[PDB]
RNA sequence: UUUGCCUCAGGGUGCUGUAAACAUGAAAGUAAACUUUACGAUCUGUUGAGGCUUAUCCCUAGUGGUAAAGUGU
RNA sequence: CCUUCGAUGUCGGCUCUUCCUAUCAUUGGGACGCAGAAGUCUCAAAGUGUCGGAUUGUUCACCCGCUAAUAGGGAACGUGAGCUGGGUUUAGACCGUCGUGAGACAGGUUAGUUUUACCCUACUGAUGAAUUUUAUUAUAUAUAUACAUAUAGUAUUGUGACAGUAAUCCAACUUGGUACGAGAGGAUUAGUUGGUUCAGACAAUUGGUACAGCAAUUGGUUGACAAACCAGUGUUGCGAAGCUAAGUCUGUUGGAUAAUGGCUGAACGCCUCUUAAGCCAGAAACCAUGCUGAUUAAACAAUACUAUCU
RNA sequence: GUCAUCUAAUUAGUGACGCGCAUGAAUGGAUUAACGAGAUUCCCACUGUCCCUACUUGCUAUCUAGCGAAACCACAGCCA
RNA sequence: AUGAACUAGCCCUGAAAAUGGAUGGCGCUAAAGCGGA
RNA sequence: UCUGAUGGAGGAUCGAGUUGAUACUGACGUGCAAAUCGUUCAUUUCAAUCACGUUUAGGGGCGAAAGACUAAUCGAAAAG
């Protein structure tokens, strides 16, 4: 018969199956709309979770109970030096789905770059893309044509450099990023001109932008039915343990349901979250990254005592509001989002009044190592 | 920017990390930690533990 | 007349008694409904700083006894986070006694009242002694 | 898997709360000599000291080490 | 009385999922004895949601209250190797009535053991080979070829068939004391700011947590100090890191339609939304978009390097 | 059952009413201080019972070396 | 060649149920349907 | 009559042990165990507890009474 009290099924079942991730890296589903008005322009960019602040900036919200006020948000920090182009996909449309037509590489190639082609560098020979870098110029000419006149989508190969950050890893996170603007003539001269050098965050992203992020969220084993799904806890009484679901279907249909909460694995799973904004994109070069104008003080974002199980931001980084999936160290793939947003939100222009530094490990008093030296003054 | 004092200590608070509480008749006190809290509301004064600046003061060591 | 009330941590559930800070006559509040509470399975109906809430008082004037009777967060135990950065918390629960259309029947506050109920209630504010 | 990594150490960052020892130092008082000497919870100075801090914290071409080379194609 | 008496565990509740629509609310309409407001009848519609409690074993019921609404049902009266065991329904005992009696009661009451999964499948997660009578949306300097092409290992980047899918509702204020109304009252729609439920994450902050760590201390014990130890974690404070919610962040827009309202327009000299042909606008529904898997396609592509090889 | 009370809400409890299906006097009637691992209702205190779960410890589980059963079994095991 | 009223063939409304679903399935409309020959 | 001591009565009280077995309707329920384990609980000067010896034997015994017990067997034991 019918249930006598109705609540809403437990968990979502668009997020099925929970399994783990085939890969520790963000993979792109799906690009935003190519739009042919627009120059040519990056979409993607990858970075590191190095862990999470909090700041405080001025409402320009009329009409809210916060307004003029100022207020502390959470915002994460996800240190992203440049990454490198070194090479071009072009994709033709087939009723198959997308066909590479063919990829292009640059006449050079890092060391970090050709480590993820190897499960065992230190032992190989080291001789992926060494004999295949010194084409001859006309047959790449001839292959970038073939691309300009059959493709229609078109990406760029990029790589990470974790030689950059405090990271163990030496093989680099490699993707295709895709150039979306005017016609292919001028996506295939924008990639071309970039096919080997630094490709830095500024140049995808601007401040005060919304952005997606896609990443892999922390794992965290196999986990009972109450923890994964949320299922209630049974009462105290209850014979075989209470962390368990009572009923896991009628008698027909004479099977379990694929909507059942199990258990299971919780945690390591593909996810890809909207409408994030970047606060701030701090610069490698400066010295004032986590300074603002109403702080006026020296210093950089890496709080004292450096990020928790992360290490120093010697890098570029951007500021994103709110929280991102995944552990510190995780690559985080900043998605362009699929349609610009109009929203308030999204068009604001955020001030921020105060980033702050103190330390992350325990309660931290001060802002700064000076700061703290000159409060506590001489000691043994 | 701007810190507020601790209430149990004479520590600066930044924004976004204390913690304040309202007594029976109105008045406010601001506590810079969970420490700080849990002892000032066990009732025991700064002035009789050894670390606090309130201590270093009565001491006359500052 | 502005309803945007932010949102406060939740406590006071159904059947907490709070106290009556007020000249109305009660001695403490037991709260038995929240207003505008939507439906959860299991989920006990709980109650904020601005929140109006229905009550009954078990100590008091008889006159306040044994009814079902309006009555206004003011003062709450749990800590709640002022998006200034900082999170307050009071000594007690504590609400005041109100007629249904939100002027309170009594005439004075003793303690202190939130300011996040202050600028909900307006004629609470004006009877408020000291506003947090 | 040799500009790495592990290790210990140093530094940072924190947590606790001022270590052991010494002091013709204090200490409610007590007793014992021809004014000093014994006992004394506890307190003070040296002492924001001492201890701990990755094992899933941060930095350091700082110390020492980084092993046999087996299996499939 | 058709099956089951060499046994299909027979009430209710809790838990959890799914389904139906004879739709309670939410979406868009039509009618009204429709001024507005509120409401009633009704259509397309099952996407979303349908609550907290007092009494009773109850289903049912009835009150208190919130709500937007507190709709009706199915799944062996869903669900006992899921629980519980209050009731019913063994043996003890009490009362009332009945019986000469032993005893009876669709009368009341109290106490009364709830067994097994390690098998198959299903489901949830986790490894993983093999795949030529197999595959092909091309491959070749405006130009031929299936009478062809494709060895294999590692490794990366991809394609994405197919399967799943997610957001929901409310308040206040502005429009506006406006339209309407004789007044009394009093909107729709849009906008703004918030919130409920749900979903997915996260730990900067707050709180929780302690067999990291420091400190204190009771009983005992090592001659004393020191250092300790035992008391199944001796007890206390504080307690980083890590987990964690009661904390924090995030949660799209297109196509084609249904109801309905219409266009042109015969049938039927007129008329007619078509109850002909030919068209339009149109809903929380549908399909896409987006998201999750993809050893769900025993699937495939491009690239890098190589195996005595060709 | 009706009326009071208890609650906010009382098929519960208690106090009353009594043409009592079918109460009643050693089938013992009415009442009783003290006593009870007896049945029942309410209040204070208390708390993870609950809102709404989280973290944590021992012993298992788990993987390995060794040792090593049983119940059950027509044949078997995807669905509409 | 107009207005009516009947009549009876096929079609339509009447015609709502729970796992997903069944003219046996696919499908079929110049039938692969209905009634004949 | 009242007050303070003394005194040490009671099928008096708490409570280990002993003797039991209220609850968790806990564990276990292919058990350590054909009744156990943990916590909780009842009992301790008496109608108290224990041992050995001895009596009562089956339509019989014995029963502070449950159809209880009478060698894992009881609304008529066990053996032939």
């Amino acid at each position: 018969s019918h249930r006598k009290f109705e609540r809403p099924r437990h968990g979502s079942l668009g997020f099925l199956p929970r399994k783990r991730c085939k890969r520790l890296r963000g993979k792109i589903r799906s690009f935003p709309k190519d739009d042919k008005e627009k120059p040519p322009h990056f979409t993607a960019f990858m970075g590191y979770k190095a862990g999470m602040t909090h700041i405080v900036r001025e409402v320009d919200k009329p009409g809210s109970k916060l307004h003029k006020k100022e207020i502390v948000e959470a915002c994460t920090i996800i240190e992203c030096a440049p990454m490198v182009v070194v090479g071009i996909v072009g994709y033709r449309e087939t009723p198959k789905g997308l066909r590479i037509l063919s990829t292009v590489w640059a006449n050079h190639v890092s060391d970090e770059f050709r480590r993820r082609y190897y499960k065992n560098w230190y032992k190989s020979e080291k001789k992926a893309f060494t004999k295949s870098l010194n084409v001859p110029e006309a047959t790449k000419n001839c292959l970038l044509k073939r691309i300009e006149k059959y493709c229609t989508v078109l990406r760029a190969i990029c790589h990470t450099q974790p030689s950059k950050t405090p990271l163990r890893m030496k093989k680099a996170h490699i993707m295709e990023v895709q150039i979306n603007g005017g016609s292919m003539k001028e996506k295939l001269e924008f990639v071309k001109e970039m096919l080997e050098k630094n490709l830095p965050v500024s140049t995808v992203f601007n401040p005060n932008e919304m952005i997606d992020v896609i990443s892999v969220t922390k794992g965290h084993g196999t986990k009972g039915v109450v923890s994964r799904y949320g299922v209630k806890r049974l009462p105290r009484k209850t014979h075989r343990g209470l962390r368990k679901v009572a009923c896991i279907g009628a008698w027909h249909p004479a099977r379990v349901q694929f909507q059942i909460p199990r258990h299971g694995q919780k945690g390591y799973f593909h996810r890809t979250e909207r409408n994030k904004k970047i606060y701030r994109i701090g610069l490698k070069t400066d010295k004032n990254s986590a300074s603002t104008d109403a702080d006026i003080t020296e210093k950089k974002i890496t709080p004292m005592g450096g990020f928790p199980h992360y290490g120093v931001v010697n890098e570029d980084f951007l500021l994103l509001k709110g929280c991102v999936a995944g552990t510190k160290k995780r690559p985080i793939t900043l998605r362009k989002n699929i349609v610009p947003q109009v929203s308030r939100d999204a068009l604001a222009q955020v001030s921020l009044k105060f980033i702050d530094t103190s330390s992350k490990i325990g309660h931290g008093r001060f802002q700064t190592s000076e700061e703290k030296v000159k409060y506590y003054g001489p000691l043994k | 920017v701007k810190t507020e004092a601790c209430s149990f200590s004479e520590y600066r608070i930044y924004p976004g990390r204390g913690q304040k509480y309202i007594a029976r008749d109105g008045k406010v006190y601001f506590y810079l930690s969970s420490k700080f809290a849990s002892l000032a509301l066990q009732k025991k004064k700064a002035a009789k533990l050894r670390w606090t600046q309130t201590w270093r003061r009565n001491n006359k060591k500052t | 007349t502005l309803k945007n009330k932010m949102r406060i941590t939740l406590s006071l559930p159904v059947g907490a008694l709070i106290n009556c800070c007020d000249n109305s006559g009660g001695k403490n509040l037991y709260i038995i409904a929240v207003q505008g509470f939507g439906s959860c399975l299991n989920r006990l109906p709980a109650a904020s700083l601005g929140d109006m809430v229905l009550a009954t008082v078990k100590k008091g004037k008889p006159d306040l006894r044994k009814k079902v009777l309006n009555a206004i967060i003011c003062r709450q135990s749990k800590a709640w986070r002022r998006h200034e950065g900082y999170y307050i918390y009071f000594e007690d629960n504590a609400g005041v006694i109100v007629n249904p259309k939100g002027e309170m029947k009594g005439s004075a506050i003793t303690g202190p009242v939130a300011r996040e109920c202050a600028e909900l209630w307006p004629k609470l504010s004006s009877a408020a002694s000291a506003i947090v």
